[PDB]
RNA sequence: CAGAUACCGUCGUAGUUCCGACCAUAAACGAUGCCGACCGGCGAUGCGGCGGCGUUAUUCCCAUGACCCGCCGGGCAGCUUCCGGGAAACCAAAGUCUUUGGGUUCCGGGGGGAGUAUGGUUGCAAAGCUGAAACUUAAAGGAAUUGACGGAAGGGCACCACC
RNA sequence: UUAAAGUUGCUGCAGUUAAAAAGCUCGUAGUUGGAUCU
């Protein structure tokens, strides 16, 4: 059946933007996923999102610039020490300018660099550059 | 390499056909694969139409035809020449030969 | 078998490309011609690619030919499919037209045009061929 | 249009339009074209929406006239309906020609007499011509083009959302591009009439050769 | 593109296509620079101004830099609404 | 002598358009050699890196011929890459150092880390792919060197990436492939879109629309 | 596919080793039945008496006699 | 061919299976 | 037929058929595990539903059925395409793969030796399932490309082929 | 014996035709599991 939401909704966007396309239609939805998609917006990767309320479960309407190369999700979710960050975006991202890993920790869900700054380690979600 | 996407067999959805005898060769072939062809043409052929049609007790009497239909296993049609071999990329093309002038 | 070289097609369509004024229908006309306005060898080439030159010229009168074109005949191709009626076929008092089509013209706000008339639409439906 | 007063289409020629027939397309429907059809009424024909035509070929206008040297835009008819239409375009406009057989690899080849680099180039049918176009690709080249409401629309850049089956509608489309062009490049005027009458631009055909000639 | 000191170290920068924002290529043949003519509002003639567009190879295959264009055009109020 | 047969070469070889990047800006085709030529310099050289006969098959015997694989470089600036086919190996040389000149691409250079001096290595990594070849060049800290086989060794010196971590799966030993591969990867470096072209384009005026008058004139 | 669950990791030794057990080499050194026809028994050299003188024909594409030793 | 050669084996397989019984 | 214990032909046992107990193997093939998400069109078809002028089951009213024009959801397929793959043949899945992570099961590791030896196990039997090593060897193989050949299918020429 | 070997592959291979998907389905453990509560 389908689970991991947030991978088929990375997948999605990610498909509609290899193609071309302006919009979204992203379901169903999480806070996650919605969180997810605001740390990657606040950077600008992406753009603004509209989420459709249902008595079910949310759908959402993404806004898209073509800034959005690859966006991923990586499962199992693994934890992830502070001094092993480093490996991990060594390995995933492109360059050492930018790329983001998205983390859930303690503190919030938020890029690797943020929790850097935090001084926190936590599980791994996903990531895009 | 596979050679036609359908496998010279018209199945498809379905697990087995049912086997059939060949007009000319006997050797068993599954409905789907062999080679049909129908054939209506009349009992007497060219010339002696014209003869039999003054020897009749009746006027106007149309003659009658024969029908048959025919299976050939693969082998038989090209030995046959009903059907022969044509280029990979002209094989893709089912359309059926202008008979129709 | 008789039949003209490249040589011979291509010489004569030169020829007959440029100085195509100056010939005639004449074999021996063009003949002339030839020994002057190209520098040939020989005979049999001479006298095979005038002839060519005559047989493309009686073909030239009949219309326009694949292989040349001659000057001017891009002018006066420029005359010939220069023409027009005295009034347009597009003009007609009346034109036929379909509910719809009225419909689509209403929506620009030319639903009061008057030299309309609505037609009748085909009660049955069949656009299509029978297939098979 | 820029929804101005002045371009806005006078109900003349939509009389022209209605005449020609040009709002007429085939049974058949890209999935492309579907933003410019208006309705399918009964017996398969879809009804082309005008207004959106009328546009386009202001988009088309303007496109041509940005080019500088009038030469750099080819214009190009594969097929018969339209190798006239496209001289007298030309003649008027000032631009370059291709009837009858386009030589293919005129574009892409320097060797060739048939060599031009056409910064625009100009379309009849994208079904009927698709060489001129797959060049376009090669040495980037805009292109317009002529599309009935069954076209493919690769390869072409604005397309013009018209009939271009029958004689008539392709005449009136490219006579009414000249017109465009030229009421836009300052020359003739926005009030008055033109002189040339769309009727020049239709296709002989040899049956009204003999019609006519035979009538004199 | 730029050092700890601010220069602009590059060779060039390349165009992003209008629509699809996805960059130009080097050598991408199927690339379009579109010139599209700005009207005097007043009489219906021509300024010496345009808008330009730019559309890479990719969305050409699809067909749809005819649709591109469009709504580019009427982004930038060069088509009528509707 | 060189005779210009195209609006683009009339246009560099009476000194209208100052550098080459007015044409990879366009992306124009560049259908001469002399162009090229013309704009650099003394800066290019090339190296032969494979001559491979191929034979084919004839009721008289094997009938054989030759291709040349040409990699020219201008240290820094630009790569170049090509192949030629010819019955005699000179020949089928120069004509594919004609071949190579042809396509030339520009090479986008990165910072590995903290930005200082000038770029020494690739943006980020790239993946070229070629025919069951797999080339992927990644940023490496400056000073390293170029890690690779040589072939592609040869092309990254040229193209004046003086540091990269290569990684090369597949069948590399045949050699187009591997060259044609890699060169994919340094094309691919200006494809690459990271945030700094995140601005958007100002146009500029086309070479063509921009001098058409002086065009016009011859 | 492979299995990538957090819990399944058992899962993955395992079958991992029984893989490769399908290694030719792998095989050949940690079995010891190879190790056991060896005539030296894993030594590097061993010594040896003449026991006679043997003429070894080469094979097929070119023809020698090799020289070789009963030992 | 190989249908014949699984054949023979098993015919060499059956005489084996014969000439060492469990009487043996 | 040189030879045919073979292809051809006449005769003809077991079997082919039904009932009741075994056997568990096929090129059991879409040579493509299963669940799920996304990604271009286009006509067809099968089944149910929805809607729609108009024909028909004789002439008007509703049902219902037959065609006709669409839409929706499953299916068997097809055609089409610089979606992208791919060693290529080809594939809208074999796509979303060095920009490598949706869940899971089975499973391959150069070719032979060998699916053999042995033990174990199932069976009345034939066999099935599990399954080595010693040794041997630089290739064995897959797609496609030019050849040359074919007792293949087409054309074509010549009084050193015939009429 | 280690790297080369992304030829034991967790990071990271493969299984249409090259070595290879069980004949087919059920099924306990094992692994995996939709939203949602500051
Ligand atoms: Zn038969």
């Amino acid at each position: 059946v389908r689970m991991n939401v947030l991978a088929d909704a990375l997948k999605s966007i990610n498909n509609a933007e290899k193609r071309g396309k302006r919009q979204v239609l992203i379901r169903p939805c999480s806070k996650v996923i919605v969180r997810f998609l605001t740390v990657m917006m606040k950077h600008g990767y992406i753009g603004e999102f509209e989420i459709i309320d249902d008595h079910r479960a949310g759908k959402i309407v993404v806004n898209l610039t073509g800034r959005l190369n690859k966006c991923g999700v990586i499962s199992p979710r693994f934890d992830v020490q502070l001094k092993d960050l480093e490996k991990w975006q060594n390995n995933l991202l492109p360059s050492r300018q930018f790329g983001f890993i998205v983390l859930t920790t303690s503190a919030g869900i938020m890029d690797h660099e943020e929790a850097r700054r935090k001084h926190t380690g936590g599980k791994i979600l996903g990531f895009f550059f | 390499t596979k050679k036609r996407r359908n496998n010279g067999r018209a199945k498809k959805g379905r697990g087995h056909v049912q086997p059939i005898r060949c007009t000319n060769c006997a050797r068993c072939v599954p409905k789907d694969k062999a080679i049909k062809k129908f054939v209506i043409r009349n009992i007497v052929e060219a010339a002696a139409v014209r003869d039999i049609s003054e020897a009749s007790v009746f006027d106007a009497y149309v003659l009658p035809k024969l029908y048959v239909k025919l299976h050939y296993c693969v082998s038989c049609a090209i030995h046959s020449k009903v059907v022969r071999n044509r280029s990979r990329e002209a094989r893709k093309d089912r359309t059926p030969p202008p008979r129709f002038r | 078998g008789r039949v003209r070289t490249k040589t011979v097609k291509k010489a004569a369509r030169v020829i007959i490309e440029k100085y195509y004024t100056r010939l005639g229908n004449d074999f021996h006309t063009n003949k002339r011609v030839c020994e002057e306005i190209a520098i040939i060898p020989s005979k049999k080439l001479r006298n095979k690619i005038a002839g060519y030159v005559t047989h493309l010229m009686k073909r030239i009168q009949r219309g326009p030919v694949r292989g040349i074109s001659i000057k001017l005949q891009e002018e006066e191709r420029e005359r010939r499919d220069n023409y027009v009626p005295e009034v347009s076929a597009l003009d007609q008092e009346i034109i036929e037209v379909d509910p719809d089509t009225k419909e689509m013209l209403k929506l620009l706000d030319f639903g009061s045009l008057s030299n309309l008339q609505v037609t009748q639409p085909t009660v049955g439906m069949n656009f299509k061929t029978p297939r098979g | 249009s820029g929804a101005l007063d002045v371009l806005q289409m006078k109900e003349e020629d939509v009389l022209k339009f209605l005449a020609a027939g040009t709002h007429l397309g085939g049974t058949n429907l890209d999935f492309q074209m579907e933003q410019y059809i208006y309705k399918r009424k009964s017996d398969g024909i879809y009804i082309i929406n005008l207004k959106r035509t009328w546009e386009k070929l202001l988009l088309a206008a303007r496109a041509i006239v940005a080019i500088e040297n009038p030469a750099d835009v080819s214009v190009i008819s594969s097929r018969n309906t339209g190798q006239r239409a496209v001289l007298k375009f030309a003649a008027a406009t000032g631009a370059t020609p291709i009837a009858g057989r386009f030589t293919p690899g005129t574009f892409t080849n320097q060797i060739q007499a048939a060599f031009r680099e056409p910064r625009l180039l100009v379309v009849t049918d994208p079904r009927a011509d698709h060489q001129p176009l797959t060049e376009a690709s090669y040495v980037n080249l805009p292109t317009i083009a002529l599309c009935n409401t069954d076209s493919p629309l690769r390869y072409v850049d604005i397309a013009i959302p018209c009939n271009n089956k029958g004689a008539h509608s392709v005449g009136l489309m490219w006579w009414m591009l000249a017109r465009e062009v030229l009421r836009m490049r300052g020359t003739i005027s926005r009030e008055h009439p033109w002189e040339v009458m769309p009727d020049l631009y239709f296709y002989r055909d040899p049956e009204e050769i003999e019609k006519e000639e035979q009538a004199a | 593109m730029q050092n700890d000191a601010g220069e602009f170290v590059d060779l060039y920068v390349p165009r992003k296509c209008s629509a699809s924002n996805r960059i130009i290529g080097a050598k991408d043949h199927a690339s379009i620079q579109m010139n599209v003519a700005e009207v005097d509002k007043v009489t219906g003639r021509f300024n010496g101004q345009f808008k330009t567009y730019a559309i890479c190879g990719a969305i050409r295959r699809m067909g749809e830099s005819d649709d591109s264009i469009l709504r580019l055009a009427k982004a930038d109020g060069i088509v009528s609404k509707n | 002598e060189w005779m210009p047969v195209t609006k683009l070469g009339r246009l560099v070889k009476d000194m209208k358009i100052k550098s080459l990047e007015e044409i990879y800006l366009f992306s124009l085709p560049i259908k001469e050699s002399e162009i090229i030529d013309f704009f650099l310099g003394a800066s290019l050289k090339d190296e032969v890196l494979k001559i491979m006969p191929v034979q084919k098959q004839t009721r008289a015997g094997q009938r054989t011929r030759f291709k040349a694989f040409v990699a020219i470089g201008d240290y820094n600036g630009h790569v170049g890459l090509g192949v030629k086919c010819s019955k005699e190996v000179a020949t089928a040389i120069r004509g594919a150092i004609i071949l190579a000149k042809l396509s030339i691409v520009p090479v986008r250079r990165g910072y590995w880390g903290n930005k200082i001096g000038k770029p020494h290595t690739v943006p980020c990594k790239v993946t070229g792919r070629c025919g069951s070849v797999l080339v992927r060049l990644i940023p490496a800290p400056r000073g390293t060197g170029i890690v690779s086989a040589p072939v592609p060794k040869k092309l990254l010196m040229m193209a004046g990436i003086d540091d990269c971590y290569t990684s090369a799966r597949g069948c590399t030993a045949t050699l187009g492939n591997f060259a044609k591969a890699t060169f994919d990867a340094i094309s691919k470096t200006y494809s690459y879109l990271t945030p700094d072209l995140w601005k958007e384009t100002v146009f500029t005026k086309s070479p063509y629309q921009e001098f058409t008058d002086h065009l016009v004139k011859t | 596919g492979k299995c990538r669950g957090l819990r399944t990791a058992r899962k993955l030794r395992s079958h991992r080793r029984d893989q490769k057990w399908h290694d030719k080499q792998y095989k050949k050194a940690h079995l010891g039945t190879a190790l056991k026809a060896n005539p030296f028994g894993g030594a590097s050299h061993a010594k040896g008496i003449v026991l006679e003188k043997v003429g070894v024909e080469a094979k097929q594409p070119n023809s020698a006699i090799r020289k070789c030793v009963r030992v | 061919r190989a249908k014949w050669r699984k054949k023979r084996m098993r015919r060499l397989k059956r005489k084996r299976r014969k000439m060492r019984q469990r009487s043996k």
